[PDB]
């Protein structure tokens, strides 16, 4: 349990009606935006949509990436959820219109269930039968019991180690085995052999149980077009063998689709539609605003909540047009827009409080006040950052909470970027010796 | 330099290591039949193919010094 | 089932008549465009005929027209014969191949080869290997219906060694080239073992004749041609992406073959479409080799939307119209759209929701038409599911004005986002510098 | 430690603890692939995929040897 | 297998589909309205003296400029040209937007591109044994080596081809041929003269029902002869030399086995390799076995072309083996891609341009455009009356050259569906707004499309 | 060896008291800067917290104002238990990969895992090997140790007689024979022996016999940041990219899953997680692309704390052409906290020279400590230090034992400060090549 930026926020904090209710699951105020954000994951879990995009308006210091860590939380471990910054869409390996496809798939997710039916023991004989089968008896402390092998799985053993009495690890259903070690039995054969001697199991030695797992489309790209971990063992020269991203064409994603969707219909796969959640949307260039205005419009493609807090400024990549958002209009058309407006003086004092009980830091409501103060003419970020050291100099001088001297004694050790624009402009006057160089 | 090993003091880390940095598969598709594979594959009834079917080192550019680094004064020199 | 609710759903065809080419109005999904469907139906007429080769037609006009619409439109109404290809245009700037390139493989795939064969494959299940170590030997294979017992010779023994085949596998012999394909095991042999390998994969028992010959019908595009041909297994490399820079003698060849082909009668040669979406992202590199791409024989009717109108061409630092060099709009033919009437929205509106299966109160939609003219197409179509969506969360089944006055309430058309941006400047980083209140 | 480099650190080693390491070779490398000969020779047929298969001198064990193993074995072939 | 099917052998219409070649007199004399060209004639005598010029081998490393506006006939002078050069003369019409690269300088893709256009004819013999083997019986010899068992002396091989059979002797080392290669009795095999090793093509037909399952490729009997003495000229460019002496292509270990395994990356090739293959090839000339015949490297659009271009061409032209570089520029006072100081004359810097022969190219008059109408139509067979002829020509003179050719074929489509064979008046009238031009285009842009709102563009 | 004396080798720690957080003015080396120790301090003692998650504290300053010092100072302070990793901000600009990508690796080289777990280990001479190699081979074969206490014999087994001819062990050496796995690290040699070693060389250290019982287990506590694991699971054998920087762009699924098994790992109670700080030094050479992704880099659980130097004022930012405080975009501003630092004062001045010249162990005579106090005043630190080198170096020129005015007048007289350079620039401008013009005179 540490704290970050957005260690408070659970979830939207809606009603049953779908209203949301002021100071409710971390959240203070900002109503119609997080009604929106109701709305959007109830669009996410009606799976109803085949892309969608999702614009956040709003200047920095208000909270639209909380909304989306609400969005994150609000639909749980289940949905798959990509969160990407704008600048991570370059690379000097691929193009800039094929990472945002990796995205993609990386958000719709397929859950398969399975029943592993694991062996723990000791191996009692190796005895091959025909002349191919080779049973083997895995003795547990609870009892052996004899297993007949399937003649391709014994040279997956036979490839490990395994002599005479070494206790192993089949998975039945996946065929995966691992040497654990040499059972304590045969420890004291001889006096220095050098095996990592270990007791035998007081469990089962057939144990079965059942576990759901995830598996993202974009996994299945990966491990479709180039081999990958198990055998492919000429990528540790490492100049051009190693595993560089490549082009992944259409066409295998075309027939990736026609797999899965083989596998959906026998019932033994799920699919789940994901979240691609794009931050600070400026950073996308007019290069890839082109390419997304394309690939939503498959027929699988998942929703895109986008977030970006300029206001008209020029479009990376062609300077020549202005624009609202950093977004061009041939897509701004497409977005829902949803507003992030400010907060009131009233407003910040309970998040100074559920910010100050979440990381444990309590104060007087004469401090209270004044991180307010420094909240309401300052900034946000900055009068939440000094809840964290005012504790620091609160402990060390035999205190336990915090007052009003701590916080203004941390407002002279830590300035904030005003009074330091202020210190570097008008008191470093003079460019010299011991001047700013600007 | 010998490459960079890893000090992991389990049986299992000494076994991928001597299944990964010498991995006796491509040895033996890198340098050759064994002679009792010739002898056995060359005195038989029937022809039988070999799994390196000939020795796959490429040959050197350089004919007076193969693959090393060391240096014999020259009878000249 | 990886198949959801688009944008481009509704539209299963172009929608006009086929023998006097009229475009009635609701027909097929598209909606009341009747010049520009009619210009397209008769592009897709001369698609089909195939004789003539390499024109280029420009389809321009504002945004939320429907300009990808009646591209999408085309796309349907051919069927899988003849070929399409819906490529963006920021696809072509990558760091493996250059433009040229890049755009080369665009006209290489876009051109088919079409082949008809007979396969003279084997499926059958394995029962017993019968090996006479004396060279002989006799295979046991059954299926659902029949049972045979198969000479064997000297080598293909070796071949069964190099397989390992069991009995209780599937084997498949294509006799035409003669070599062993295992594809699994059967579900009669999983009572058997009980720990199973890795590779192993249950399948049903072939059914019917063991000798299966079928007259099939093969169609390859002339880039799957280049692709092969690149290196020696290059064949992984079209679903991979690992090819780069392909000679053009290696291009020559081909090209040289495939006209051998058709002199002999092997090959039929289908000329397809090529569909280069926002053409304006396009700079003049590009389109010095277009206007060349677009000379020889081989080369498909290319298709290609634009949007911008007189705007700089990305490159160069001189303004043209819809983002074009002139040289290449002297080559080009142009068809314009129109914005829409709001008799077409509303039955658009209706369109979209019949698609999403959402029921709309007749007061809902005038509503909704009365949004879709004030704000556009792009954000009328995308209440429809919000207030389909808040009327599941007050459990009413049709949904209604109240619904759709919330949606217009909480989401925010582009009209009225530029007021808000320009309403508070002082906190959106405009260029230099925020308040932060 | 033994920790990382044997027990559950790698993502790759399915071990107990690693328990996705067995699910996820499987469901990945045979049942979900698209070069599988099962999931070959239902789309051999037409405009689909795997078209060109019949003319390109393989076969179905060809291409499915050729998309599992490295650059190397694949050359030893 | 493969089922043929019955159908018709047409081709397609392409641009440049009519031109035929350039219509000249015994005497160079250009004449009007012949082989598909309408008018232009100076243009085309100058490119008669061009053709003489490559035909006669006298052109070492010229240069020729096609200067004239765009749609006029410069790619149709090219086209012309490759065509009346014929077919063993290469001709490579690369353009200038793909000398730019990704694995290599630019500089580069313009050098294979001159390697890419000079051919190279070798005339050469080839002796060989062919076709299937019915005996592979041995010869004891007359005194066997004493220590040993069997000492053959001559091994004796039945050929058989399609035509007839041929008893052979041989020395007895093939023997390490036919245990390596496996070759038995009915299996098609050619055994060469210069080294004598024979390597197996593969079992024949006639055998292909002896067993049932065990298969392998079943080619047929070689049709032909038993002993070829077959005389071959063969079309190597020097492209192809430098790509072979660079990369080789088979060989028998790892690493080649990797390279031709990973993908063909192009590299930059050092000098010292394409002078000696100069130096060889002057050489194997000068022994009169090969003939060296240079082509046309026509760089399309040759503004593209920067001045980190011209730079290496000024040494490529200057090279002793080079073919001849047909640019084509189409600009008037342009601004030159990579210095962006000196404004020149169609975008070829002025160093450049001396080198080279201009040639210039008019614009069409206003009764001739009617007269490459007719030659299009007929060529595409697209019929159609005087009247719409006229009014097809009054599109052409007043919009332009590339836009009343295409106006035939929606016109023709149309016209086979309203229910007519020829096009009139009517169809092209109707197909006029079916199509606009870029001139409406452009005012429809400016008029409606005012400024950017609603139901506006994105300027 | 190893250990020249730098432009920072004086300084062992922050040097603030631990107790009241009181800057005391003279200890390890960091004299005279108060407040920004102390908050330097703060900062320090929630690090060691852990309970925070990454944030960005700005040091701010004119140049040579003790900047590299303060995070030198808490670079010593910490010690060989908290991941510490500087990052000079242009070894991001790479070619071998991108360059967001390059900052995250640096994000997630600083957030260690600590595990701890035990091994059992030989101390111990040998005393006698016997191999029964007789054609046979290695099947069996004694072995014979004592240490200063035990002594004993043991059999050993095919696949530790094949170890012990490998590491060639000796009637004498001081092995480790690690019993989990089989290695052999010889410790050295035994002295009792010296009689019984040909093959060595005239000099050759010798041991004494380890002391203590002869078979004893050991709690190592190793300790591995993400972007180890990272590295790690990438390849077949992957853990050489990390040491030879090969690694390419590591995709995102590798980092998620060992973000969850280290979760896993932490609940189990098997493992602990340690954050790290990151030094990014001279965070002005960022463009905004690098302070668009360490906006959001700053937000999760795993994020080591940030500490950066800037030395510009109103500057323009890279990539765009807008001037800004600090070189900073102002929505990054937001998220920094800032300590700004202050010139020194003459007699601070004076003792930092007398800890630098103590440093290098120089005698000055307290007349060139004024003198050279004196240059500092108007040529500031820097000039002063490397004037102590020169000094001491042209006393030892007409060997001497202290320094004086006569030498610190003499690397005052050769070698120019930069002011005086400046001058010299602004007065020979006509042979100096400024952007066009070379005269010869
Ligand atoms: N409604 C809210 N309740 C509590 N904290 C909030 C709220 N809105 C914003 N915050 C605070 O704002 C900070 C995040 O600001 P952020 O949304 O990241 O701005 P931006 O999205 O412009 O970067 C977090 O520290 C969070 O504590
Ligand atoms: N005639 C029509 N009938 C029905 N729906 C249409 C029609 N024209 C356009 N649309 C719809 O309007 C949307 C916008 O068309 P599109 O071509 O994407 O616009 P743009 O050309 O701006 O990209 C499409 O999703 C399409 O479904
Ligand atoms: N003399 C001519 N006779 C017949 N057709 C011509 C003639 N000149 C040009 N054309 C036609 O004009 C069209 C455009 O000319 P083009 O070769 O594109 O000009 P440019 O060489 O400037 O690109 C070509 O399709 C060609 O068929
Ligand atoms: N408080 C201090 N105690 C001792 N030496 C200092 C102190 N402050 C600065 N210095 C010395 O001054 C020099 C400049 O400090 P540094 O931080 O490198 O400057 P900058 O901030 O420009 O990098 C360093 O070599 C350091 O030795």
């Amino acid at each position: 349990h540490r704290t970050a930026a957005h260690t408070h926020i659970k979830g939207l904090g809606l009603n049953s009606s779908g209203i949301a209710e002021k100071q409710a699951a971390g959240f203070v105020g900002q109503c119609a935006a997080r009604e929106a954000c109701g709305v959007v994951v109830d669009l996410i879990k009606a799976h109803k949509m085949a892309g969608r995009g999702v614009l956040l308006a709003g200047g920095p210091g208000t909270g639209k990436t909380a909304l989306a860590l609400a969005i994150s939380q609000e639909l749980g471990t289940k949905i798959p959820f990509c969160p990407i910054t704008g600048s991570e869409i370059y690379s000097t390996e691929v193009k800039k219109t094929e990472v945002l496809m990796e995205n993609f798939r990386r958000a719709i997710g397929l859950r398969v269930r399975e029943t592993k039916d694991v062996y723990e023991g000791e191996v009692t004989e190796m005895t091959p039968e025909e002349a191919s089968t080779l049973l083997i008896g895995l003795k547990s402390a609870r009892g052996q019991k004899k297993l007949r092998l399937d003649p391709s799985i014994y040279e997956a053993i036979q490839k490990e180690r395994v002599q005479v009495g070494d206790v192993i690890y089949i998975e039945t259903n996946t065929g995966a085995c691992k040497r654990v070690g040499r059972s304590d039995a045969y420890a004291t054969e001889f006096d220095l052999e050098a095996e990592e001697y270990v007791p035998i199991p007081k469990g089962e030695v057939h144990k079965k149980k059942e576990i759901v797992q995830d598996v993202t489309l974009h996994d299945l790209d990966v491990a479709n077009a180039r081999p990958q971990g198990g055998q492919d063992i000429i990528s540790m020269m490492g100049q051009l063998m190693k595993p560089k991203m490549t082009e992944i064409t259409d066409k295998l994603r075309m027939e990736i689709n026609k797999v899965v969707q083989k596998y959906i219909n026998q019932g033994v796969a799920e699919l789940i539609p994901g979240v691609l959640f794009i931050d600070e949307a400026h950073m996308l260039d007019i290069e890839c605003f082109t390419y997304l205005n394309k690939a939503l419009e498959s027929p699988i493609a998942p929703i895109v909540v986008l977030a970006s807090n300029r206001g008209i400024a020029t479009i990376r990549g062609a300077d020549d047009l202005k624009a609202a958002h950093g977004i061009p209009p041939d897509f701004l058309q497409r977005l829902l827009i949803i507003p992030t407006h400010p907060y009131e003086p009233d407003e910040i004092r309970r998040i100074v409080r559920i910010r100050a009980q979440t990381e444990g830091v309590q104060l007087t409501d004469a401090a209270v006040d004044r991180v307010a103060e420094h909240g309401v003419r300052i900034s946000l970020r900055y009068c939440l950052q000094l809840l964290a050291p005012a504790s620091i100099l609160a402990r060390v001088n035999g205190r336990t909470q915090v007052d009003v001297q701590d916080i203004a004694e941390a407002e002279e050790l830590f300035l904030d970027a005003r009074r330091s624009a202020n210190i570097l402009t008008s008191t470093g006057e003079s460019g010299g010796l011991h001047g700013f160089i600007s | 330099a010998p490459p960079i090993e890893v000090v992991c003091d389990s049986r299992s880390a000494v076994i991928e290591r001597e299944n990964i940095m010498f991995h006796p598969a491509m040895r033996k598709a890198l340098f050759g039949p064994t002679p009792s594979e010739i002898k056995e594959a060359s005195f038989g009834p029937r022809p039988v193919t070999l799994y390196p079917p000939r020795a796959l080192l490429p040959a050197p550019d350089h004919d007076k010094q193969r693959f090393t680094n060391i240096t014999v004064p020259s009878m000249a020199r | 089932g990886l198949n959801l609710i688009a944008a481009h759903s509704h539209i299963r065809g172009l929608g006009v008549d086929a023998d006097t080419l009229e475009p009635r109005p609701s027909s097929q999904g598209l909606v009341g465009q009747e010049k520009a469907r009619k210009a397209a139906a008769v592009v897709l007429e001369m698609i089909k005929q195939g004789k003539i080769a390499g024109r280029a037609v420009l389809i321009a006009g504002p945004p939320s027209t429907g300009k990808t619409a009646i591209a999408m439109g085309m796309a349907q109404s051919l069927g899988q014969d003849v070929p399409f290809t819906t490529l963006a245009a920021s696809e072509i700037f990558s760091l493996e191949m250059s433009k040229t390139e890049a755009l080369t493989q665009a006209f290489r795939k876009s051109i088919g080869v079409r082949i008809k064969e007979e396969s003279e494959i084997m499926e059958g299940e394995v029962v017993e290997i019968q090996i006479d170590r004396s060279k002989q030997g006799k295979l046991t294979i059954k299926t659902t219906d029949m049972e045979a017992i198969y000479d064997m010779g000297s080598k293909m023994i070796d071949a069964m060694t190099k397989e390992r085949v069991m009995a209780g596998d599937i084997i498949s012999i294509d006799k035409s080239s003669g070599k062993i394909t295992k594809l699994g095991r059967s579900y009669a042999r999983s009572r058997d073992y009980d720990a199973m390998g890795v590779d192993t994969k249950f399948l049903q028992c072939p059914e019917g004749e063991l000798q299966k010959r079928k007259e099939v019908v093969h169609t390859v595009s002339l880039h799957e041609i280049d692709v092969i041909n690149s290196r020696t297994q290059g064949f992984l490399a079209l679903f991979s992406g690992d090819t780069g820079e392909i000679r053009s003698e290696i291009r020559d060849q081909i090209n040289t073959k495939v006209a051998e082909w058709k002199e002999e009668g092997k090959a039929e040669i289908v000329p397809g479409v090529l569909f280069i979406d926002e053409v304006h992202m396009l700079d003049i590199e590009c389109f010095s080799y277009i206007n060349r791409a677009l000379e020889s024989d081989l080369a498909p009717i290319v298709i290609m939307a634009s949007n911008r109108g007189v705007s700089r061409i990305r490159g160069t630092d001189y303004k043209s119209p819809h983002g074009l060099p002139l040289d290449f709009l002297d080559r080009v033919v142009i068809i314009n759209t129109h914005p829409y009437t709001p008799d077409e929205l509303r039955q658009i509106l209706s369109i979209r929701a019949q698609e999403e299966e959402v029921d709309l109160t007749p007061d809902a939609l005038a509503l909704l038409t009365k949004i879709g003219q004030e704000a556009g197409l792009r954000y009328a179509s995308n209440l429809i599911t919000t207030s389909q969506l808040i009327a599941a969360k007050r459990r009413a089944k049709q949904v209604g004005v109240e619904d759709v006055q919330r949606s217009f309430k909480l989401f925010y058309d582009p009209a009225r986002s530029v007021r808000f941006v320009q309403e508070s400047e002082k906190r959106l980083i405009g260029n230099d510098g925020v308040v932060d209140f | 430690p033994r920790l990382i480099w044997c027990d559950g650190g790698r993502l790759d080693k399915p071990g107990p603890g690693n328990l996705v390491a067995g699910f996820r070779s499987k469901y990945l490398n045979h049942m979900m692939n698209i070069w599988t000969p099962e999931n070959i020779r239902s789309s051999l047929e037409g405009i689909e995929n795997f078209t060109w298969l019949r003319f390109v001198d393989t076969s179905l064990q060809e291409a499915y040897r050729a998309s599992h193993t490295d650059v190397f074995a694949r050359a030893v072939d």
